[PDB]
């Protein structure tokens, strides 16, 4: 038995469980933080590098561990970005005044601490927020791309990173319509190089046996548009049988020329042995849909749907712009780009290795979401844990000039703020204390943006080395882990209440 | 199970820290000190505690021996060098758990102390002149707070401060140096205590010395003597011979301690000279060395000069008495305070209470520099070093940093023992020395300690709350010593 | 039985680097020509002898994830080499074990790893600095004998590996689209017969199946380009009204067909087969009761493509042929369908009649691996040469650049460089001498003298130069399997807790 009881009993097995369930999102904080790997039972091995996905897929059976990863779930269904600082801040704010609750200390009173200094913090940041928007952004878009290279800077691809910049930053901006990450659903493929790597204002897709047919289709065309259908197309009253399918497989050539169709894409497999039986149609074809393959060509080229056998409708060929489909290193590639609503665009990652494929998911999927927030977002503050060291000395300097029992909590709260930028230089390598003090000596004395160096591990100037971040994300996001910190203060008991 | 001889030490000290805990400041509770074979044992001051404790761990016999090497120096602290020390391996072990090697600690606490004392002798206090008197009247008024004397207590705080500059020694080295035998504890009885006053010299209610003697005597050469002058069957039968003859050699007012003469109504007219039954031995060295009068038991041959001088013997009733004033003698140790009432038993907690205010002024004009008492100290310094160890920017900030919230322990363990609220009173004293640094102007919000008695954010350079600035500035050496000695045993499985 | 479910996350490496360990490094003794065999035991019935490294580490079943991962990304490698992949495993063991003293001297496993990249970054290069290669290997029919030498010298089919190299320059050859330069799924030179002998195996470009023939007095020479493929599937006086109609059917191959054109038109299903000897009076045969994807097999053999259909089996788009022969394709067994008579074949195809396991698997996939290195001479050509000879090399760069290198990467390629001698180590253990010894004196006489030809004996020839023995590897081949050693050792030392869903804590 484990102190299963009212008060400072229940507090500690829930900040325990709380310390364990950060544990599994700790090592996750950074753009090189560790990998974790889970494997489903059943052997899914999972190496899985956010902790958003993590956390979804974790093992969370706690009663208190549940009422931390609801916060993170608003937190990551909110942006889709920092999940594992709410849990890991939340969680060291509980734990630095873990040792305050069983000396004496009644839990609304560091309740009350923990808001009032959450009230400073989203305070202070406003008046060091900086807005750098109408400075050179979508004209002269330039310093834009500069905080498009901070993902990639003094790198191997670095040299084709400005020839990524230049294209995400139109993948932003030629899209930015409340824009979501299913708007650029980015493609690996084998061979090419870096270099090689290209954006299409569309889609591109693989065609295998089960997916797509007719090689060299009408591409130079210029209204190919789609037919979203969903039935088959490839093949003593003994002799009845083998007449009605003889039938059927002529009346699935129906919706060819009466409807009019260039592709048809249905859900069911094809043969792409036997394709000039499906070329005797002469016209493209599509089964085994993918979601993505389905609803970004839905929103963007606008196909009809279709489930009758001779199905005639508008958007058979309605208006879309272009096909295009062309080998890709040798693989070739659909593509339904040439789109009236066309949110979507493509990256086709061309290079010779394969592993190179969560790079761009890890690096650049962030870099088009920094310059994406630094686009929809404008007030701007510094990354690379400064801010919270801002926050952290300010509440520092408030919590001394204020008699009473918040005295100690704020000041609590402002060691809780300093789990932001160890577990950051420990997840790239360096030394968490002299990567501190001597942070912290500049930092109480010459300026507030000096941060966490990811490169060589040194005290930078995140400002000039352009890793923004949106104020009010910062905001909302110390926010929900004081608001999940003071909610775990506020319980003090489990009713179970199992059977009946 | 165990792993770490760093931990154990730290439990070690912090279990010797905890029996001295509650019984550091003037409302400390008792530590009952009960071995097994049979004695029991009550009091309420670390030294006796310390040092009749059966302790078990050699670590903590280290601290033990260093706090012992505190007594040696001014007496108390003993409590305050413990605690202070066990805080600081505490905060030690915390800080070597987050993968920080002893070292870079021990140079921590090692610049803390040395930036602490600087921070001290910077903002000292040397109010207390010849010109800093209602700042010490009022010293001795809060140092009997609360007690019954109090109203007219204040005109004993009259008669106390000048009892305390005016028979002050200047010693060998030209010095002040107050003794406290110098003004001796006199009854009164009959009239109550309401007034009570002091008077400069002694004033026995005993035997009548004599009758022929003036109001003023002026040089007097005092034969101090010890036998009875009575007739036998130079002298042999010891009653005139040689009283005449060392009155031959000068003395003037013979002081007999033994029993009377059958011939000195007729002798103390011609010389005017004394005869005063058990003198207290005390006062009468007392009185002697206040004259330089040679005591003598017989008189076989120091006599010429060596028999001292009182001014004047008042023949006179005080007390409701012929009251013999030994008094304006040579050297000053002439002073006796009158304790009216009945007896020495209605007033004498009251005479307890005018005898350690005695004791605390005499603390405070010895060691003339001094700091404000109610653990002021403790929680300037912390701020102080706050700012210190981030002014550094070395491995060793934290260690400056974990300097600071381990001195206001002494004003957390004053807030516990007077029965108020712990932290609330620590943070109050901290918020008050906060604009001490902050605020230019007020610089004189600086010496606001804690109230010893009910624990309040209060003055003390006003209160006349003092310690001297030595006691502190060594108690911290001390405790910084010991904390570095326990740090440097860390590598050993044990 | 208070069981435990903390994994010390220093200790979480050491654990996986040991699991790693046991699983590589097992397969240390197999690594190099002279390695010992593993045996394979299925768990239902399977018992196999084999060598190969991608035989084993698909099909031995290992229990820790970390393991797993590590043949479940060898399985794309398969797919990026497809031989030598025990060098990688081996060589990911070494780089595991040579972290392990760095994880414990205090380095971060993060830098440990991008260490070991910046290491394969000088390692790489140097070994593209050392490219003593010959450039003129497209028309080397006699050198490719050399090139395709040790990957069949290691067995007793060395008396017909002349004959089985003459197999690969003439399977390179008509493969050489000579800008793509692939050999594809489609494109393969597989097809094994049982029973047989070694040059029982040989040259026959054509396609073999193994099907019965129309009647046992049957023509079976043709010489016809009237091939075809019909699918005719099975789909009481009315059932002999039916059987009428069964034979009207084939009467569209019958009598409707001097029309349509389908004489040599083999079946697939059932059948009565007195009109085919009906057919046999017309002298049309058809070859009864074939299978379902053998079509495309057959219509290559001209150069033409695949019908299935009744309709689109016009003149154009017949059944195809390859060259004319009269052998007995089985000697004891029958003869198999001749469709060697016309043309060329795009997908072209080696006979082989082996009977034994060993020779004929890697005869298979060993002159798919010189389909990859003789791809490695027209993709690039640009050859190495091996037996650790290389990787002496690449030791001595990869230490040179660690001595001007800043704290934990040099720290890092300082322990890259011992970690890649263990392809020294291991290769002269299999053989049969002393490991550490004889890698020193190749190693002093690779520093000593400016040849970095100068392997490990372990042929057991006269001299240590790998020149004169022809080891050789290409720059791929061992650029591809540093790299994918280095990009995985980098995603073991990434992963630090393996906990386990099925949860159990």
């Amino acid at each position: 038995g484990t102190d299963s009881s009212q008060g400072i009993p229940q507090l500690v097995s829930n900040i325990s469980a709380c310390q364990v369930i950060a544990e599994a999102v700790r090592t996750t904080l950074g753009p090189r933080g560790m990998d974790k790997l889970i494997v489903d039972g059943r052997g899914k091995a999972t190496i899985s590098n956010d902790g958003a996905t993590i956390l979804k897929l974790l093992d969370v059976v706690h009663p208190a561990a549940k009422t931390l990863v609801d916060i993170a779930k608003s937190q990551d269904a909110e942006v889709g970005d920092g999940t594992t600082s709410v849990t890991l801040l939340a969680a060291e704010f509980l734990k630095q005044v873990k040792p305050y609750v069983e000396e004496g200390l009644h839990p609304q009173i560091i309740i009350r601490a923990f808001r009032t200094a959450t009230q400073l913090a989203v305070n202070k940041i406003k008046e060091i927020a900086v807005t750098v928007k109408k400075a050179d952004k979508v004209e002269q878009r330039k310093l834009l791309e500069k905080c498009a290279m901070t993902a990639l800077s003094s790198k191997l691809i670095s040299q084709q990173k400005a020839f990524f910049a230049k294209m995400v930053v139109d993948a932003v901006m030629m899209l930015d319509d409340l824009l979501q990450l299913k708007m650029i659903g980015i493609k690996k493929v084998q061979g090419g190089a870096l270099e090689d790597s290209q954006l299409v204002a569309g889609v591109a897709f693989k065609k295998t046996f089960s997916y797509a047919g007719f090689e060299m289709q009408p591409k130079k065309y210029h209204n190919p548009k789609i037919a979203l259908l969903n039935v088959e197309l490839e093949l003593e009253d003994y002799q009845a049988i083998v007449d009605a399918e003889w039938n059927i497989l002529y009346d699935k050539l129906e919706k060819i020329h009466h409807s009019g169709a260039k592709v048809v894409l249905s859900k069911l497999p094809i043969g792409d042995v036997a394709t000039q039986y499906f070329a005797d149609r002469d016209m493209f074809c599509a089964g085994r849909v993918p979601e993505e393959d389905l609803k970004r060509t839905m929103m963007a080229c606008g196909g009809s749907i279709q489930t009758s056998v001779n199905a005639l409708s508008a958007d058979v060929l309605g208006r879309c712009q272009v096909f295009e489909e062309t080998q890709i290193g040798g693989e070739r590639y659909n593509f339904f780009t040439g789109c009236p609503k066309a949110k979507t665009c493509t990256f086709i990652l061309r290079g010779g290795a394969e592993q190179f494929m969560e790079e761009t998911e890890r690096s650049l999927h962030d870099a088009i979401m920094i310059v994406r927030r630094a686009i929809k977002n404008d007030s701007v503050v510094a990354g690379g844990g400064a801010i919270e060291m801002e926050l952290s000395k300010y509440l520092r300097d408030y919590s001394r000039t204020i008699p009473g029992k918040q005295q100690l909590l704020i000041g609590a709260y402002a060691k809780a703020l300093e789990i932001i930028p160890r577990q950051l230089c420990d997840n790239a390598g360096f030394d968490a204390t002299n990567i501190l003090n001597k942070l912290r000596a500049r930092h109480a004395q010459g300026g507030t943006w000096y941060g966490v160096d990811i490169n060589n591990e040194d005290i930078a100037d995140n400002f000039e080395a352009f890793v923004w971040e949106p104020a009010m994300v910062r905001i909302n996001a110390l926010t929900a882990a004081s608001e999940a910190a003071c909610l775990i203060v506020s319980v003090d008991e489990t009713i179970k209440n199992p059977r009946s | 199970t165990g792993e770490t001889i760093r931990s154990q030490n730290v439990m070690a000290a912090a279990s010797i820290a905890n029996i001295v805990k509650s019984s550091l400041g003037p409302v400390g509770l008792d530590k009952m000190l009960v071995d097994d074979i049979g004695d029991v044992t009550i009091t309420n001051d670390g030294a006796t505690i310390l040092k009749l404790l059966e302790v078990e761990h050699p670590a903590a016999k280290v601290l033990c021996e260093l706090a012992d090497l505190q007594d040696k120096e001014v007496g108390d602290g003993t409590t305050s060098v413990v605690i202070i020390a066990a805080e600081l391996l505490k905060n030690a072990d915390e800080l070597v758990k987050q993968k920080i090697h002893p070292t870079s600690v021990i140079s921590g606490y090692r610049l803390a102390c040395k930036e602490a004392v600087r921070y001290i002798n910077e903002n000292l206090i040397v109010n207390t002149d010849e010109l800093g008197r209602d700042c010490l009247i009022n010293a001795a008024k809060t140092s009997m707070s609360s007690k019954i004397i109090g109203i007219n207590g204040d005109f004993f705080a009259n008669m106390v401060v000048d009892a305390v500059l005016a028979i002050k020694y200047t010693d060998i080295r030209g010095q002040p140096r107050y003794p406290v035998n110098s003004v001796n504890i006199l009854k009164a009885h009959g009239r109550s205590q309401m007034e009570s006053m002091l008077i400069s010299g002694y004033a026995l209610n005993c035997v009548v010395g004599s009758q022929g003697m003036p109001k003023r005597i002026v040089n007097a050469k005092i034969a101090c003597l010890d036998f009875s002058l009575q007739k036998t069957k130079r002298e042999s039968d010891i009653t005139k011979e040689r009283i005449q003859k060392i009155l031959a050699t000068g003395a003037n007012v013979i002081l007999t301690t033994g029993g009377i003469d059958d011939m000195c109504l007729k002798y103390f007219v011609e010389a005017g000279a004394m005869a005063v039954r058990r003198v207290l031995k005390r006062d009468l060295k007392r009185i002697a060395k206040a004259s330089g009068a040679t005591i003598l038991s017989t008189l076989a041959n120091f006599e010429a000069a060596m028999l001292g001088q009182a001014e004047e013997v008042v023949q006179e009733r005080i007390c409701d008495d012929e009251l013999i004033l030994i008094k304006n003698t040579k050297a000053r140790t002439s002073a006796s305070i009158i304790l009216r009432g009945a007896n020495d038993f209605m007033c004498d907690e009251m005479e307890r209470s005018l005898h350690d205010a005695l004791c605390v002024v005499k603390r405070v004009l010895e060691s003339k520099s001094v700091v404000p008492g109610g653990g002021a100290v403790e929680a300037a310094l912390s701020i102080y070093l706050e700012n210190y160890a981030t002014s550094m920017g070395s491995r060793e900030q934290l260690a400056i940093a974990e300097f600071a919230r381990s001195l206001l322990v002494i004003p957390n363990t004053l807030a516990v023992n007077a029965a108020q609220d712990s932290t609330d009173l620590v943070a109050k004293l901290r918020a008050f020395h906060n604009e001490a640094q902050v605020n230019p102007e007020r610089k004189n919000l600086k010496w606001i300690g804690l109230d010893l008695s009910n624990g309040k954010p209060r003055d003390n350079k006003q209160a006349g709350v003092f310690e001297p600035t030595i006691v502190k500035v060594k108690s911290l050496k001390f405790a910084t010593e010991a904390a570095i000695t326990i740090l440097r045993i860390d590598d050993l499985i044990k | 039985q208070d069981r435990k479910s903390r994994l010390m996350g220093l200790e979480a490496l050491k654990s996986h680097i040991m699991a790693a360990k046991a699983v590589a490094n097992t397969m240390r003794t197999s690594l190099g020509p002279n390695g010992l065999d593993k045996m394979m035991v299925d768990k239902d019935g399977d018992v196999t002898v084999t060598n190969d490294g991608a035989t084993i580490l698909s099909m031995m079943d290992v229990d820790h994830q970390i393991a797993k991962l590590m043949v479940e990304l060898s399985k794309s490698q398969d797919d990026e080499i497809g031989d030598g992949t025990t060098g990688v495993v081996v060589l990911a063991g070494a780089l595991l074990e040579e972290a392990e003293q760095l994880l414990d001297r205090g380095i971060h496993p993060i830098r440990i790893a991008d260490g070991y990249e910046q290491a394969a970054r000088v390692a790489i290069e140097h070994l593209d600095k050392i490219s003593d290669s010959v450039l003129v290997d497209i028309k080397d029919t006699e050198p490719l004998i050399q090139t395709a030498k040790t990957t069949l010298g290691s067995k007793v089919v060395n008396s017909c590996h002349r004959q089985m190299a003459e197999i690969a320059v003439n399977a390179v050859l008509t493969v050489a689209d000579m800008e793509r330069r692939d050999v594809d799924f489609e494109l393969i030179k597989v097809e094994g017969k049982v029973g047989g002998r070694l040059e029982d195996t040989k040259l026959i470009k054509g396609v073999i199946v193994d099907k019965d023939f129309s009647h046992p007095q049957m023509p079976k020479k043709v010489e016809d380009a009237k091939i075809a493929i019909l699918t005719c599937p099975f789909e009481v006086e009315d059932y002999k009204a039916l059987q009428k109609y069964e034979k009207e059917k084939f009467e569209e191959m019958i009598q409707q067909i001097k029309e349509t054109g389908a004489n040599l038109a083999i079946c697939q299903w059932g059948f009565d087969d007195e009109a085919n000897h009906l057919l046999l009076q017309n002298n049309l045969p058809a070859v009864r009761w074939v299978g379902g994807p053998e079509i495309e097999l057959i219509a290559i053999a001209t150069g033409g493509r695949i019908v299935p259909r009744f309709s689109e089996l016009t003149a154009e788009k017949l059944g195809f042929a390859g060259l004319v022969q009269e052998i007995s394709f089985g000697t004891t067994k029958d003869k198999m369908l001749v469709i060697e008579q016309c043309k060329n074949s795009r997908a072209v195809t080696i006979f082989i009649r082996g009977g034994n396991k060993m020779i004929i698997e890697e005869a298979k996939r060993s002159l798919h691996d010189a389909l990859c290195v003789i791809r490695n001479l027209i993709r690039d050509n640009r050859v190495v040469y091996g037996g650790g000879a290389a990787e002496i090399s690449c030791a001595l760069a990869v230490s040179q650049e660690a001595d001007k290198c800043p704290t934990l990467e040099q720290y890092a390629m300082r322990a890259f460089a011992d970690a890649l001698e263990v392809i020294p180590m291991a290769l002269s253990e299999n053989s049969g001498m002393n490991p550490i010894q004889t890698m020193t004196e190749v190693r002093a006489r690779q520093v000593k003298e400016m040849n970095p030809a100068l392997g490990i004996d372990c042929l057991h020839k006269g001299t240590n130069d790998m020149k004169q023995q022809h080891v050789i590897e290409t720059l791929i081949g061992k650029k591809q399997q540093i790299s994918l050693a280095t990009q995985m050792v980098r995603m073991i030392l990434k992963i630090d807790d393996i906990r386990k869903p099925g949860e159990s804590e």
